[PDB]
């Protein structure tokens, strides 16, 4: 196995270009081929290019050979069967059809006649190119609301409102609440920001007895928010048992 | 692509189903290789075959790879929920990288109906403030993976800032959805009541809040 980590989704004008790494453990860098395959909207799924570690050996595909560089650092050793490593690929002249999902991928030495077969991936980076400003969101309360009565539980959440670009992370009590979590894809408003949100599912009682805080990152815009959920309803069925 | 599969093919739990994955010589069978990739949307992909019918480490023996001369094949058998998701397979050889296929999605019948469950939130105090109002209508556990979503204010159909994301699938193997309202705070406080109707299969659900005693 072992770990590809790549850096931050980033948000980029047209014409402008992007560095993006990816940092590498668990195993032996300088051995195996890394990868770099894209996904938009527009093309679906697209194999990029790999370089080999070891040599500095490349392939491009035609489409990315005159905007794409990629290279590698030296590895650093650390055991007989792992190091540390980093891959980096660079693409020129931006435009909105950039937009995606920009992945890096450790080749399959087991596929004999083709090592660099993309097998081990990262978590992927997410590249957006517009025109538009960064926006950080606005986090607001989804107050408590009944789920069931007789079973004595509740959602309540926050709404992650009016960001740009994706993405947005979040956790509950720093991590430590990750039960009954719903966190959802967000909406592409008309506006052209984004909005999302997240919801929890706890028991009833423990709305008097448990503080809830939605962690809000939105790196893109370096802003964090952590909103203590007031939980005071204003759900009859909920108003009740209060 | 110039490498076509099956845009959609169903098989039902417990039964098998097979993808093709064909095109011009360029791109196969004869002295090309064929992986295929699960690659769910929004998630990084899982190698599932490598040249041709070799499983990939680890990976379940009910997914086997067969080519022939005119075209590649992926097959599923013993259904399970978790394999309704996007399938693509690859064309490769060794001094040429992956020409991904078209994709494929799967649908795995048989499968139990789940009502959405469905939670309305009404705008909080501080939107208000500043000043918005958005009422949020969380949809989750449904399956299969479509709804449709209606606003009413009061007892009427309302159209005017209604947002509503597509469908997209749970760890559970069922489906969430989100719909938003966006009022003024005017709007929100001159009617009794707003309600989303989340309708599934035909069937309609309604959760309703009030601005009346928050």
């Amino acid at each position: 196995q072992g770990q590809l980590v790549q850096s931050g989704a980033e948000l980029k004008k047209p014409g402008a270009s992007v560095k993006i790494s990816c940092k590498t453990s668990g195993y032996r860098f300088n051995f195996y081929h890394i990868n770099w395959i894209r996904q938009t909207a527009g093309r679906g799924p697209e194999w990029m290019g790999w370089i080999s570690p070891y040599s500095g050996d490349k392939n491009l595909a035609p489409a990315f050979q005159d905007r794409v560089i990629m290279t590698t650092d030296t590895e650093v050793p650390v055991t007989s069967f792992t190091s540390t490593g980093a891959a980096y690929m660079e693409i020129r002249n931006l435009k909105f059809d950039d937009t995606g999902t920009y992945f890096c991928a450790k080749g399959l030495l087991r596929d004999g006649s083709s090592t660099w077969l993309p097998y081990l991936w990262g978590q992927g980076t997410l590249l957006t190119v517009s025109s538009a400003s960064t926006k950080g969101p606005s986090v607001f309360p989804l107050a408590p609301s009944s789920k069931s009565t007789s079973g004595g539980t509740a959602a309540l959440g926050c709404l992650v409102k009016d960001y740009f670009p994706e993405p947005v992370t979040v956790s509950w009590n720093s991590g430590a609440l990750t039960s009954g979590v719903h966190t959802f894809p967000a909406v592409l408003q008309s506006s052209g920001l984004y909005s999302l949100s997240s919801v929890v599912t706890v028991p009833s009682s423990s709305l008097g007895t448990q503080t809830y805080i939605c962690n809000v990152n939105h790196k893109p815009s370096n802003t964090k928010v952590d909103k203590r959920v007031e939980p005071k309803s204003c759900d009859k069925g909920l108003e009740v048992l209060f | 692509s110039v490498l076509t599969q099956s845009a959609s093919v169903s098989g039902s739990l417990g039964q098998s189903v097979t993808i093709s994955c064909t095109g011009p010589n360029s791109v196969c069978c004869s002295h090309k290789s064929i992986s295929w990739y699960q690659w769910p949307p929004g998630r990084a992909p899982t190698l599932i075959i490598y040249e041709d019918n070799e499983r990939a480490p680890g990976i379940s023996p009910r997914f086997s790879g067969y080519k022939s001369y005119w075209s590649a094949y992926l097959t599923i058998s013993d259904l399970r929920p978790e394999d309704e998701t996007t399938y693509y397979c690859c064309s490769y050889t060794h001094n040429s990288g992956c020409v991904f296929g078209t994709g494929t999605k799967v649908s795995v019948l048989g499968q139990s109906k789940a009502n959405p469950s469905v939670t309305l939130f009404p705008p909080s105090s501080e939107e208000l403030q500043a000043n918005k109002a958005t009422l949020v209508c969380l949809i989750s556990d449904f399956y299969p993976g479509a709804v449709t979503v209606a606003w009413k204010a009061d007892s009427s159909p309302v159209k005017a800032g209604v947002e509503t994301t597509t469908p997209s699938k749970q760890s559970n193997n069922k489906y969430a959805a989100s719909s938003y309202l966006s009022l003024t705070p005017e709007q929100w406080k001159s009617h009794r009541s707003y309600s989303c109707q989340v309708t599934h299969e035909g069937s309609t659900v309604e959760k309703t809040v009030a601005p009346t005693e928050c």
